[PDB]
RNA sequence: GCUUGACUGCGAGCGUGACGGCGCGAGCAGGUGCGAAAGCAGGUCAUAGUGAUCCGGUGGUUCUGAAUGGAAGGGCCAUC
RNA sequence: UAGCGGCGAGCGAACGGGGAGCAGCCCAGAGCCUGAAUCAGUGUGUGUGUUAGUGGAAGCGUCUGGAAAGGCGCGCGAUACAGGGUGACAGCCCCGUACACAAAAAUGCACAUGCUGUGAGCUCGAUGAGUAGGGCGGGACACGUGGUAUCCUGUCUGAAUAUGGGGGGACCAUCCUCCAAGGCUAAAUACUCCUGACUGACCGAUAGUGAACCAGUACCGUGAGGGAAAGGCGAAAAGAACCCCGGCGAGGGGAGUGAAAAAGAACCUGAAACCGUGUACGUACAAGCAGUGGGAGCACGCUUAGGCGUGUGACUGCGUACCUUUUGUAUAAUGGGUCAGCGACUUAUAUUCUGUAGCAAGGUUAACCGAAUAGGGGAGCCGAAGGGAAACCGAGUCUUAACU
């Protein structure tokens, strides 16, 4: 029972090459190079599912800081005031309000200031 | 146990040990597989690095050329000549314990009775060695794929069945495990039943 | 082919009832005047093979 | 019960190790041999009894005893065998006829193993003290 | 001063070694010395002073003894 | 296993048992006797086989299609539904197949006979000398000179002779058994250059022979010798009349053939590396394993948008390939120019353990026989008892004068 490897080998190689579309030069054409690139890409993606969470929180904090200082308080003190006032709105929502509803953000700041007093 | 005769409408007393035992699938499987293994003709061979035609001259010198070292033109790595583990003619037969063989037959026969695949008759014969005669007889009995087992092999019956692909005619001493399972229906004459009982005991 | 027995081993070890092997003690062939009687007396009877060495003995004696 | 319905019993057929067929298998690359050394080489490994160069155990210990040659032609008979002779008289010839001892056996001894429940006449065979009592209790005679 | 316990067969139980091994040991049987006796003695205050297996040698012992009776050779015990 | 063995690595019987197949004779001599079997050759006559051959059953309609053997619907043959071919898959179209037959001539075998060489039977004899054995040196025996029997003989010697001699594993006695120094002999056994038939959980063009093809060729070597690559148009050549550009070219465009010419001979299918033309988006102030996470704009679809889908991706966070070998590699340590095809834990026989199945104090047969995966065959092997170096004893036994 001799087994020829042609049909199966072709299918495996095409699978990897399909995932390498868009890559530069040999990275999207040659199997040896394409395989390494596909593996690397997956390794970055696993790491970046975690990094995405870090970067977005960092962005929200920066926007809250700016909006709060426009109302005359720093981010650090603003967060403390909300905690003392038992407000549980998270940073994702706070950053959204800071950009779209500036009146509502002012009301939040006043509540924080009252609690700190 | 009583096996009702289809033609005579009369019961035939048979042993419960042979026709009424439970079905041991694992036992039957082993015997069936061994039978197929015993039919294999293991005739094949390939050439090793020693049997390929060629000289034993070293293709090029060990050191100096920037080429991978070589020693033989018949190396299995090289095109033309090789086969690392070349096949040799081999025997695939397996040993079946005599008791295990007989036990498998009893299970098969008992299962046929439960599934209503065993038809017992007094006699089964044709007047002339004519295929047309046999075909009509089977059609009357609503049979197609059938293994006919007789006490004595009738020459006329044997001749009439040669050209019927789905019909096999055998004697009691010729039963084999695969045949009993392969055919849809098994027709046994009264005499055949008795011989089978004594054989299997 | 059939496994061959290490013949030297077959002359030094004998199988017992439960599957162990008995052997004769060493240090009782020559140079005996200097040895104490107590020491020599304890070497005379046959002894059993230790657990660590059983594997080696079994390999040498496949038909024991 | 059809040829495409029969199945083996669970546990009867294990697969079999296939070495050097990838990382996922668990036996890829080195194939369970580790790294380098004599034991990783094709056809490599030391002979039976080799312990490095240290004098091996089977050469460190002294040889003892001799083979008898008389033991080869001596057999022992159990009390259970006494009833298989078919005749009631247990002799060297009758035991051989019943395929109990062997054609070359010349001396035989009956020992207390099993039980005898039928009068038997043992002739020309040594009998142990325990066996003698058992045979006589069953109604036999040791000639 | 008197002596041969620098005894023979064994040995509960331990110590120490990968193993081959090595070490300590009350008590039991036989026979012994010293002491009035209880008792003590299986070498030396203790820890170095040594060499596996094979192949042979010497003495003892029918255990074996290739048709049988012997014998040769082998085994076992002591020893080189 | 018993043994042999720097008692190391290793080497390794026989007795006895089960089978296949079986067959016994002649000279060393003279009478009585004669062709008595038999074998060899040469005739003849039979039987059978080989080397050319002969006959050999039974189907149509309709649908799809280039074409029917396919679908559907009704029939028929079968001692023939082995196989092959035919414009796609045919028991009934063709060649066959089962079955039944056939030889002028040559020849094989088995017989019956003819002839020739032959020469039984009986009685009384006879019984293989430079030999057996020995000394020396070697070799062969499972047996390495060992306590070493037995066999062979290069060298030197050397008996007895049926009232005798050989062997029974040093050797001697007793007993048993056989008769060397002359020679024939079928079967069961080994093998395949070659011939025919049939088969394969054997290969299918880098496989299988080195060789599917004008291959032991081309080519290489003074020579011995070494030794390739290379298969497929179509059902049928129907293999492209004629016209046009061109050098009365190469090559191409029409026409025509065909189911198909993007089946056109550089011909089935026609992958990948590699090289082009066209379109969308990006790109000429921006520094690194070239991705990954976020993300504007543009193009094209969709949907009445609806932050949808596809392509591209300015700007920005993070980010030094893979394998191997190492205490440790982005390492300036090793390996790979790329693609496609091939390329490495197998097989046989023993032995032990685990799982699973059968049977169970029992289990199981090997060769072989066989109507052949049945059945027969229990020769054997393993287990149900151990202790002891062994004789031996035995649920005990060894140790010791004897064991608490
Ligand atoms: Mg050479
Ligand atoms: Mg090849
Ligand atoms: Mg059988
Ligand atoms: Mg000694
Ligand atoms: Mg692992
Ligand atoms: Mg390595
Ligand atoms: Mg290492
Ligand atoms: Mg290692
Ligand atoms: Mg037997
Ligand atoms: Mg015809
Ligand atoms: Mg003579
Ligand atoms: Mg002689
Ligand atoms: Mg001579
Ligand atoms: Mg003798
Ligand atoms: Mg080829
Ligand atoms: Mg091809
Ligand atoms: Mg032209
Ligand atoms: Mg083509
Ligand atoms: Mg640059
Ligand atoms: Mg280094
Ligand atoms: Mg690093
Ligand atoms: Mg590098
Ligand atoms: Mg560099
Ligand atoms: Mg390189």
């Amino acid at each position: 029972a001799r087994v020829k490897r042609g049909v199966i080998a072709r299918a495996r190689h095409k699978k990897i090459l399909k995932q390498a579309k868009g890559y530069y030069g040999a990275r999207s054409r040659v199997y040896r190079v394409a395989f390494q690139a596909v593996i690397k890409a997956g390794q970055y993606a696993y790491r970046d599912r975690r990094q995405r969470k870090r970067q977005f929180r960092q962005l929200w904090i920066a926007r809250i800081n700016a909006a709060a200082r426009q109302n005359g308080i720093s981010y650090s003190k603003f967060i403390n005031g909300l905690k003392k006032a038992s407000v549980e709105i998270d940073r994702k929502i706070l950053a959204d309000i800071a950009v779209f509803d500036k009146v509502a953000f002012t009301a939040l700041v006043e509540k924080a200031k009252a609690a700190l007093a | 146990m009583e096996l009702v005769l289809k033609d005579a409408q009369s019961a035939l007393t048979v042993s419960e040990t042979t026709f009424g035992r439970d079905f041991n699938e694992a036992l039957v499987h082993q015997v069936v597989v061994a039978y197929a293994a015993g039919a294999r003709q293991g005739t094949r061979a390939q050439k090793t690095r020693a049997e390929v035609t060629g000289s034993g001259k070293k293709p090029w010198r060990q050191k100096g050329t920037g080429r991978a070292r070589s020693g033989s033109i018949k190396s299995p790595i090289w095109r033309s000549g090789g086969v690392t583990f070349a096949a040799r003619p081999q025997d695939h037969s397996q040993k079946v314990n005599k008791k295990m063989y007989r036990g498998a037959l009893k299970s098969i026969l008992s299962e046929l009775v439960r599934q209503d695949r065993l038809i017992v008759v007094e006699k089964f014969s044709v007047e002339a060695p004519k295929t047309k005669l046999l075909a009509q007889k089977l059609k009357d009995m609503a049979l197609e794929d059938v293994l006919i087992i007789t006490g004595e092999l009738d020459e006329n019956l044997f001749l009439a069945a040669r050209n019927l692909h789905k019909v096999d005619v055998r004697d009691a001493t010729g039963i084999d495990p695969v045949s009993l399972i392969a055919f849809d229906k098994v027709v046994m004459t009264a005499d055949a039943v008795k011989q089978v009982e004594e054989m299997l005991a | 082919p059939k496994i061959k027995t290490v013949r030297g081993a077959a002359k030094r070890f004998k199988k017992t009832g439960k599957g162990g092997f008995k052997h004769k003690h060493a240090n009782l062939r020559h140079i005996l005047t200097k040895k104490a009687t107590k020491r020599k007396r304890h070497l005379r009877p046959k002894a059993m093979v230790s657990k660590g060495d059983l594997g080696l003995v079994i390999a040498c004696l496949p038909y024991a | 019960m059809r040829l495409n319905t029969l199945s083996p019993a669970e546990g009867s057929k294990k697969a079999g190790k296939r070495l050097g067929r990838g990382i996922g298998s668990g036996l890829g690359k080195t194939g369970g041999r580790g790294h380098k050394g004599q034991k990783s080489r094709s056809g490599g490994g030391v002979r039976r009894g080799f312990e490095g160069g240290q004098m091996p155990l089977y050469r460190r210990l002294p040889k003892f005893g001799f083979t008898s040659r008389k033991a080869a032609i001596t057999a022992e008979i159990r009390l259970s065998d006494l009833a298989k002779v078919e005749g009631g008289v247990v002799d060297l010839n009758t035991l051989k006829a019943a395929n109990i001892i062997g054609i070359q056996i010349e001396f035989a001894k009956v020992i207390l193993a099993g039980e005898v429940t039928t009068p038997v006449t043992v002739r020309g065979l040594r009998v142990t003290k325990g066996a003698r009592a058992a045979i006589e209790a069953a109604g036999g005679k040791i000639e």
